């Protein structure tokens, strides 16, 4: 069930991706996902 | 959706789940109100 | 004495003990901060790096741990850091197999 | 055969093996023979 | 290879068997209590 | 700044998700969930947008000079894309494997073509369409789905290319890649 | 919309029927 | 020599731990 | 095959039986341990 | 209510005031009763309410809709919702039954009888009339039965269920020969709880589960004319605490275990919880993800069989530690996954690659919704799928939610079975409020060292 | 041995990018003129314009040990942008003091932690032995009053 | 477990048995071998499993020797769900070829003393030219890896750092072997096959094998050594 997920939260007038500290843990994040398990992904969406 | 019978009433169903959360909330009132003896 | 093996005998240590554990650990981890202020880390452990480096086949958790650190760098100080004007391509940030 | 195991300085290794252990855990035989198993009974196993 | 497993099976049921009648051999009586 | 008060009970402005541009003589309604990035691939890109969640999901459109006069001077469509495929990026390893699976030997990535079109929108001129999955051994987001909108309007080809992975794709930006793509004009 | 007015209504008499108990009972007697 | 120096000062500790739990000084004092 | 293996590892063996002697021993500790728990029953 | 100076308990234990106290018991139970019935009715109206009929049945955030739809009421052949009426009705007469519920249960807390044995011997008892509680027992026992039985009638004589297994993508089928043999039922229900079998999360036919309903409830019966008809035995009453408190330690760790066990059905079951109402379970989606990427790349061109993947295993197929083949994903950890869609795929000794080549089917195909999006991913504040996925959808799996509910109240009802177990423990020993000051064991009894 | 001077495959001058001091490990990238990224050592090194086989960047020196002659070829010219990613290009013998490769700290280093460690810890001295004179008729003993 | 009997049981009565794992076998047929009709014939579904996994070491006394084994893998290394051809004529000549299905199998074993040798057990591009009671020929042998995959350090072949990353002064004349080469070059092995209980009606032949092929070359750094299977495989002809 995760906790918050707060990216791409804040948007201005034009509907554009405002930047958020949220953002910034999500790009840390997924910086965290990529080197997780290097090798032993076959397929895009990490499920198993 | 309800039924086009019900239809004018789905507003009124619309409050519901919160009425067993203030059950404990009313015996909190009750119990503040017998000042907690 | 009986459950744990130990006990406390004294109130008076016990009290001053349990004063002691929590201020003796902010003021060790407030010297390791301390260290990191001068960009002292504890990083790299020599000897699993060489032997990692000239065997593919070694690898530990704290190996792991290393190029999740070279993740988490890379994908974060991007943005994180707007002075730097970090316009890295995606093809020189790394990534794993799929992901 | 040219780095052999009296030219390293061993003392006790000699003693060891004048009564039968000749393989460690580590997977080599001081004969370069081909590793069989010790068993309990290796230089390191010994040791301990 | 099976005989680990059984070993192993029959010290279980042998403490699982110490802890269920331990249990059922009136413990609630074994207080200094008045109970 | 001028004090102007806040927005209440003043409704919305933007809920399509897209934002006009106009250009050298070109039109497209790019993305607001991307943003403009400078990451000059070609030397020929003069725009390039950007998502801000992953910027595999990028646009770019370039104006090269040419010396056909129309798209269908080119010839086939199929003959088309073998001039151009040299923007999908050339492999940096050339060692010897065959152990890739499902993929030509002593190689490391392959492209799919799955669409042709040559659709017409105001004046006559035809636009090439084209939609290439491009699958890597590395297997990243699954693929990668390359939809091109090419044509030359008086001497310079304008080549849109939109890029999402395979994942995105199924995700929820096939919406918004179609959309570029349908929006992608030359006036 | 008529929609928001009938449930906002709604919840305030389904709220306020409880402290309405507690006080009815407080003021006309009490074992409560 | 690094393996063998983990191995006592850990089983070292666990031995500490043992002596202390069993053969400690009595309690007084309550 | 390259190895013997047990091959009872699922389908569906009732408390991983997979031999009767098991069984039967699982039986017999509980029933040596009931017989000495209910011979020495009532304290005495 | 009374006072604490005289209950000799404060208000944040006032419930407890009432343990002697029959009638009061009565009250807060019925009251209770209507309480739970009363979020039931209610639940049924919004997620009657909240419907849209043209998507899937699980994007809604709908809980319980899934619990009247495994029973077929209105359930089309594939699994469309067809109608409302009978969600509606369900919900309505819940509204009414909690309605009169809480009356009951209002009626007597306050003005029902104080204690209950001085004018009903049938409904009065102190907390030692050991046979009474048999009886009790028995009462709800029988009841037990009565509801297992029901479902029995259900299956077997008015037509309903689903049954997820019927060719072409399930059925709603009336269950001819159910399985009520013991051998299988008590293998059911005495195999190991891990991937290997599953101990009962491991039902994958209706037949099965309807048998085990026949046993439950046949069990239930004849236990109850038991408890009704029979005498606690002496061992019984050594080994157990006999006063209310150790009766409440007894059902906390009971319902905290069946909780746990609820949370796992949700998190696995795709037979009894089915996955066109309620969403896919862990190892589907992911076993949707190989399958779909298999198909697509056996579509345009690429070889599977011989197709090796990054690590030497493979990517779309490898061997299971068993000598099947599985399918080669990161879903090699799910191998022993069953639903719907994989049967028919599914060969005896291997996955039957020119049966995947050729005999491939378009509903198996088409099955890419649970692939796509719905995942048991989601979130606490929805968005779309993993931690770093962005707002893009509104979802999260049902079973998710109510498997982590059932099992963190199942923990807490774990620790409220701790709490009444010492305390009851405690108690009938004498010491619950306290050593007694002046002769306690610790001075009676010798030194360590 | 000099500035490592890096030209294009038509020719202009590219630069590349320094490893900040936050980095135990820096992309490698040579960058345009003005700003803009033009080449880099690749992760995936099957997609994009960027890998230096076609790109076709050459190194050349200018400086003491090597001046003049210019390298385009081989993985030569990725070492020297990796060398010259932390600045100057020197040579270093490492088989005198068995040297191993992981940067150490300086002297301002070593001085500045333990320093700063001791001056902080003299702090809780200070507010210690404070405490201690400010109520040494606590410390001591106040007999039942 | 002859393949007619196979097929008539559940999936769930095989799952956890191992059977599967199990080439089927032919009792109703003849060992006559020779007697078998010449022509073409287009078979299919090639099982093979293996018996034994024994690997070849070198002693620094020089003489030849095999020793046995104990394996790290499970059930993972039987290959099923080939197909293929062999021309057959009069006298006993074949034109054995395989094509496509499961030709590879990711298996794990150690020598006594305790190294691990991982290798892929592969026949793919066999050609069988021989007679029926002993046919040879050579197989293509992939690497073991793709050249996507990753070493700790975060290096490879087609992606990766092929750099030091650990530690940045250490890229002389000495990690050529480690991060220079990274080769993924196929080698070759040889394997003989023998045909053994041969059907007449149906055509299913079900003989042994043994087969050389190297182990794995892991990314280069080190030399292969071989290793030998015996087993026994599995086929039907149409
Ligand atoms: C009679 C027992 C004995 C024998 C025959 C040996 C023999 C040997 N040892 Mg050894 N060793 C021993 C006991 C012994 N050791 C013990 C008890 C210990 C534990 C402390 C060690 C620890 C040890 C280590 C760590 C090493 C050796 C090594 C060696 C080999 C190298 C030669 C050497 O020792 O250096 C020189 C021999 C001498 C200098 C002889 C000393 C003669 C007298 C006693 C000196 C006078 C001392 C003086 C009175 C005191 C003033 C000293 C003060 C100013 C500091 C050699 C074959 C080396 C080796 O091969 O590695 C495996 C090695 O590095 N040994
Ligand atoms: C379970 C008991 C046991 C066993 C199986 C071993 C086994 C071993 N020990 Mg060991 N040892 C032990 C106990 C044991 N030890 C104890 C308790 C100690 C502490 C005192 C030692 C201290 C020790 C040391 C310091 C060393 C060994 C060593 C060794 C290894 C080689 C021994 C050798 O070849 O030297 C030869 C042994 C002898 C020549 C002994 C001869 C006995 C003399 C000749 C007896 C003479 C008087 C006798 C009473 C006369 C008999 C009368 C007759 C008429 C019957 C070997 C594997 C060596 C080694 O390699 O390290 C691992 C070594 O350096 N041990
Ligand atoms: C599951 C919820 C629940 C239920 C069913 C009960 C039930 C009961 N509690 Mg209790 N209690 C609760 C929660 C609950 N409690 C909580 C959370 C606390 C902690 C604050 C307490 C603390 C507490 C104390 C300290 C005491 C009780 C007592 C009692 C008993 C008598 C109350 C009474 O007569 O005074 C009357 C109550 C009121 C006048 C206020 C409630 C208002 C009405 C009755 C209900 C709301 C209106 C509702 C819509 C009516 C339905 C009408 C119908 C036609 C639909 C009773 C059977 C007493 C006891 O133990 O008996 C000796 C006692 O002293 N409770
Ligand atoms: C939830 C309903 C319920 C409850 C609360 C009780 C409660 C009780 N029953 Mg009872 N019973 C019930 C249903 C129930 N029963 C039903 C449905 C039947 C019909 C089959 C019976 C038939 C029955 C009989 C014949 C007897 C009791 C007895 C008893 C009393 C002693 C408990 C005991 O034997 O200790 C605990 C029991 C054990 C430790 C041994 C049980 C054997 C194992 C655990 C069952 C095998 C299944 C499987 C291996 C378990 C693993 C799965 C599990 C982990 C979930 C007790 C107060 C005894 C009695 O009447 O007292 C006078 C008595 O002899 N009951
Ligand atoms: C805030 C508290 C809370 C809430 C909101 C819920 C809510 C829910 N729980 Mg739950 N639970 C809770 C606390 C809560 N629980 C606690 C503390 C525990 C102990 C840890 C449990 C243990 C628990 C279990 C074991 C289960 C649930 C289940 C459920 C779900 C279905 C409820 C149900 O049908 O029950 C059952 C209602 C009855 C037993 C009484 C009615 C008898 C039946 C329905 C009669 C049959 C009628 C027939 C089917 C239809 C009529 C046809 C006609 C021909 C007669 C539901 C969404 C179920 C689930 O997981 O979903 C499948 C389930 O199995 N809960
Ligand atoms: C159906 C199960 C059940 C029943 C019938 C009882 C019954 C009783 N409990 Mg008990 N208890 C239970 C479960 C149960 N408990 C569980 C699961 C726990 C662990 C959390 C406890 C822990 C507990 C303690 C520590 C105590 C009792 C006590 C009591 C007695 C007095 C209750 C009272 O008036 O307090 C007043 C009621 C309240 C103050 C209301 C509490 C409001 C809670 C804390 C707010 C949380 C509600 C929220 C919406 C849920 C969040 C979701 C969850 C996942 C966190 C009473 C007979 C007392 C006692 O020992 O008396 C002898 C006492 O000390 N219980
Ligand atoms: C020049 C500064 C200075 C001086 C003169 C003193 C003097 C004194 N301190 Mg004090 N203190 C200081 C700084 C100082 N302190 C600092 C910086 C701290 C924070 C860590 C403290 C925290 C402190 C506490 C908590 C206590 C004292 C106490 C005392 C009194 C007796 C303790 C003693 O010395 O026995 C001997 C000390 C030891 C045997 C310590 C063991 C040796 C340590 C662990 C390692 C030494 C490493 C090496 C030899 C030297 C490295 C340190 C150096 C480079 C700075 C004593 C009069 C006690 C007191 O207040 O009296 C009631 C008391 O308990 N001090
Ligand atoms: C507290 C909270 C509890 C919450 C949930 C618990 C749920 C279920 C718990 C019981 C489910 C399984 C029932 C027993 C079946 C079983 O265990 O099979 C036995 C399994 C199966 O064992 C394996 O089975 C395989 C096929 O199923 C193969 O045959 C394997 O060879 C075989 O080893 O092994 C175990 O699970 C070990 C059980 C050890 C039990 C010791 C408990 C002692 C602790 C307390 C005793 C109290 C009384
Ligand atoms: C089956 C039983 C399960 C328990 C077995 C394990 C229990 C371990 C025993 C606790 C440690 C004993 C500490 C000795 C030190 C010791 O006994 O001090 C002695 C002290 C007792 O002091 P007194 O009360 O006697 O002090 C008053 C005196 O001044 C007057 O006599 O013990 C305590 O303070 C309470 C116990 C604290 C325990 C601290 C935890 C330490 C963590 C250890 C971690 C080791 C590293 C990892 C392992 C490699
Ligand atoms: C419906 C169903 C089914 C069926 C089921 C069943 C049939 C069940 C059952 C079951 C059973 C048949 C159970 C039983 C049980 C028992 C138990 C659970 C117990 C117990 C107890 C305890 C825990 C104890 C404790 C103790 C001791 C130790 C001794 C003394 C006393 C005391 C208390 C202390 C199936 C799956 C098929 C299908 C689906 C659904
Ligand atoms: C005693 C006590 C208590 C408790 C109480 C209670 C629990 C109560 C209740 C009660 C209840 C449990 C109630 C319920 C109810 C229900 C109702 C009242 C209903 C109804 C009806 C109607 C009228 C409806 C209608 C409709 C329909 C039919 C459908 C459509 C829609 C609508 C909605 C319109 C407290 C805690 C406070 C405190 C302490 C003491
Ligand atoms: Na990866």
């Amino acid at each position: 069930l995760n906790g918050f997920n707060f990216n791409q939260s804040v948007v201005d007038s034009n509907g554009r991706v405002l930047n958020t500290w949220a953002d910034i843990i999500n790009r840390a994040n997924l910086g965290m996902e990529v080197m997780h398990e290097r090798n032993a992904h076959n397929f895009p969406l990490d499920l198993a | 959706k309800l039924p086009e019978a019900y239809a004018p009433f789905s507003p009124i169903v619309d409050v519901l789940p919160i009425i067993p959360v203030l059950f404990i909330l009313l015996a909190f009132v009750w119990q503040a109100s017998v000042s907690f003896r | 004495s009986q459950i744990f093996g130990v006990a406390f005998s004294n109130k008076r240590w016990l009290h001053f003990f349990m004063l002691f554990v929590p201020v003796t650990g902010l003021w060790m981890s407030a010297l390791g901060v301390v260290g990191l202020a001068l960009n002292l880390r504890a990083y790299d452990f020599v000897s699993q790096e060489i032997r990692a480096a000239e065997d593919p086949e070694f690898e530990t958790f704290y190996t792991k741990n290393i190029l999740l650190n070279e993740g988490i760098r890379a994908w974060m100080a991007a943005q994180d850091q707007p002075h730097e004007k970090l316009t890295l391509p995606e093809e020189v940030l790394p990534r794993g197999n799929a992901l | 055969v040219l780095n052999p195991m009296w030219r390293q300085g061993m003392f006790v290794l000699p003693f060891l093996t004048r009564l039968g252990v000749t393989q460690s855990w580590g997977g080599w035989t001081i004969s370069g023979e081909t590793s069989s198993n010790p068993g309990i009974w290796s230089y390191e196993g010994a040791a301990a | 290879m099976l005989t680990l497993k059984i070993f192993v099976y029959t010290v279980v049921t042998f403490f699982v068997g110490l802890f269920i009648f331990g249990f059922l051999s009136n413990d609630p009586s074994r207080n200094p209590g008045k109970g | 700044a001028y004090g102007e008060g806040a927005n209440v009970f003043g409704r919305v402005t933007n809920k399509s998700g897209f934002v006009p541009y106009a250009g050298d003589s070109f039109a497209l309604l790019l993305p607001s969930k991307w943003n403009p990035s400078d990451e000059k691939e070609v030397d020929s890109i003069v725009l390039r947008y950007a998502d801000n969640f992953d910027a595999v999901n990028n646009v770019y459109v370039i104006a090269q000079d040419t010396d056909k006069s129309s798209i269908q001077d080119y010839g086939s469509p199929e003959e088309f894309i073998s001039q151009f495929g040299y923007l999908l990026g050339r492999q940096a390893w050339a060692g010897q494997t065959v152990s890739e699976g499902g993929f030509d030997a002593n190689k490391v990535s392959s492209a799919a073509l799955l669409g042709v079109a040559t659709e017409k929108d105001k004046k006559g001129k035809t636009y090439y369409k084209f939609e290439i999955l491009s699958r890597t051994a590395d297997g990243n987001e699954g693929g990668r789905h390359q939809l091109v909108k090419a044509t030359v309007s008086n001497g310079k080809l304008y080549l849109l290319k939109v890029q999402a992975g395979d994942k995105r794709w199924f995700k929820g930006t096939d919406k918004e890649c179609l959309g570029v793509l349908d929006s992608f004009t030359v006036v | 919309s008529l929609t928001l007015i009938l449930q906002l209504v709604a919840l305030f008499a389904v709220v306020a029927a409880g402290p309405l108990v507690v006080v009815l009972l407080s003021v006309r007697g009490g074992n409560l | 020599m690094e393996a063998l120096v983990y191995t006592f000062l850990l089983i070292g500790t666990l031995g500490i731990i043992f002596f202390s739990i069993f053969f400690r000084e009595p309690p007084r004092i309550a | 095959l390259v190895d013997d293996r047990m091959n009872g590892d699922g389908t569906g063996l009732p408390f991983g039986v997979n031999d009767g002697i098991l069984g039967w021993v699982i039986a017999g500790t509980l029933g040596t341990i009931w017989a000495i728990y209910f011979v020495s029953q009532k304290d005495l | 209510g009374r006072d604490q100076e005289t209950t000799g308990f404060a208000w944040w234990a006032g419930n407890a005031r009432l343990i002697n106290l029959s009638g009061k018991l009565l009250g807060a139970h019925v009251a209770h009763a209507g309480l739970i019935v009363f979020w039931a009715g209610a639940m049924n109206l919004f997620e009657v309410s909240h419907f849209v009929p043209e998507k899937p049945m699980y994007e809604q955030g709908l809980i319980l809709l899934p619990h009247i739809a495994t029973l077929g009421y209105g359930v089309g052949p594939g699994g469309e919702v067809l109608d409302t009426f009978p969600y509606f009705v369900s919900g309505v007469l819940h509204l009414i039954s909690s309605a009169v519920l809480g009356f009951g249960g209002v009626y007597h807390s306050l003005i029902g009888p104080e204690t209950l044995e001085e004018s009903y011997p049938f409904f009065g008892y102190v907390w030692k009339d050991k046979n009474k509680m048999t009886n009790i027992l028995g009462y709800h026992l029988i009841i037990l039965g009565c509801g297992a039985w029901l479902l029995v009638l259900k299956a077997l004589y008015f037509g309903g269920v689903y049954d997820t297994w019927a060719p072409g993508g399930g059925d709603v089928r009336i269950i001819s020969n159910p399985t009520t043999n013991a051998a299988i039922i008590f293998g059911y229900i005495v195999k190991s709880p891990f991937g290997g079998d599953g101990w009962i999360v491991s039902v994958d036919n209706l037949e099965d589960i309807i048998g085990g309903h026949i046993w439950i409830g046949t069990l239930c019966i004849l236990g109850g004319i038991w408890h009704i008809y029979t005498t606690p035995w002496p061992w019984a009453r050594r080994a157990f605490v006999w006063s209310g408190e150790a009766y409440l330690s007894y059902s906390l760790a009971a319902v905290s275990l069946m909780g746990f066990t609820a949370c796992c059905f949700a998190w696995f079951n795709n037979t009894a919880y089915p996955s066109e109402f309620y969403g896919p379970t862990g190892p589907e989606a992911s076993q949707a993800q190989a399958f779909t990427f298999l198909v697509r790349d056996q579509r345009l061109g690429a070889n599977v069989a011989s197709a090796q993947g990054p690590t030497g295993l493979g990517k779309y197929l490898m061997r299971s530690p068993t000598g099947e083949i599985i399918f080669g994903g990161e879903t090699m950890r799910f191998w022993d996954f069953r639903g719907p869609w994989v049967e028919p795929l599914r060969g005896p000794s291997g996955l039957d690659l020119v049966k995947l080549k050729n005999d491939i089917q378009p509903w198996q195909e088409r099955r890419a919704a649970e692939y796509m999006t719905h995942a048991p991913l989601g979130s606490l504040n929805s968005v779309g799928g993993v931690a770093t996925e962005i707002n893009a959808v509104n979802f999260v799996s049902p079973r998710s939610w109510l498997a982590t509910s059932h099992f963190c109240l199942g923990f807490f009802f774990f620790v409220g079975h701790l709490w009444h177990a010492g305390r009851a423990r405690a108690a009938a020993a004498g010491f619950e409020k306290g050593i007694d000051r002046v002769d306690e064991p610790v001075l009676s009894m010798r030194p360590l060292d | 041995l000099g500035h490592a001077s890096f030209k294009d495959q038509e020719g202009r001058e590219l630069f590349v990018r320094r490893m900040p001091t936050f980095f135990e490990t820096f992309p490698v990238v040579l960058i345009d003129k003005d700003g803009v990224v033009r080449a880099d050592v690749p992760f995936r090194k099957a997609e994009s314009k960027y890998s230096i086989e076609q790109v076709g960047v050459s190194v050349t020196f200018y400086g003491g040990e090597l001046n003049g002659l210019t390298f385009t070829d081989p993985s030569t010219v990725k070492k020297y942008a990796r060398k010259a990613q932390l600045g100057e290009i020197f040579e270093f013998d490492r088989s005198t003091l068995q040297s191993d490769g992981v940067f150490r700290s300086s002297p301002r280093g070593w001085f500045t932690f333990g320093h700063l460690s001791f001056a902080l810890l003299f702090f809780f001295g200070h507010i210690w032995h404070g405490s201690r004179t400010i109520f040494r008729d606590v410390f001591a003993g106040i007999d039942e009053d | 477990l002859t393949y007619d009997e196979l097929q008539g049981l559940t999936y769930l009565q095989v799952k956890g048995t191992g059977i599967a794992n199990t080439c089927p076998v032919v009792e109703q047929g003849t060992s006559n071998v020779r007697e078998l009709k010449p022509g073409d014939y287009k078979l299919e579904k090639f099982c093979m499993e293996p018996t034994s996994f024994t690997v070849k070491e070198e002693d620094a006394k020089g003489r030849e020797e095999f020793v046995k084994t104990k394996l790290l893998t499970r059930l993972t290394y039987g290959l099923d769900g080939m197909n293929g051809s062999m021309k057959i004529n009069n006298d006993g000549s074949v034109e054995f070829r395989e094509d496509e299905g499961l030709d590879y199998a990711a298996t794990t074993v150690k020598l006594p003393g305790g190294e691990y040798v991982p290798f892929l057990f592969t026949i793919k591009e066999f050609d069988g030219k021989g007679t029926l009671d002993s046919f040879s020929g050579d197989f293509l042998v992939p690497s073991y890896r793709g050249s996507t995959f990753l070493d700790p350090k975060g290096r490879g072949g087609a992606t990766g750092y092929d750099n030091a990353i650990a530690l940045p002064a250490k890229a002389d004349a000495d990690e050529i072997q480690r991060l220079n080469n990274k080769s993924y070059t196929p080698g070759k092995g040889s394997a003989v096959f023998s045909v053994a209980k041969v059907d007449t009606e149906t055509g299913e032949i079900a003989g042994v094998f043994e087969s050389i092929q190297p182990s794995d070359t892991e990314m280069g750094a080190h030399p292969a050594k071989d290793i030998k299977i015996t087993g026994l495989w599995y086929g039907q002809l149409t």
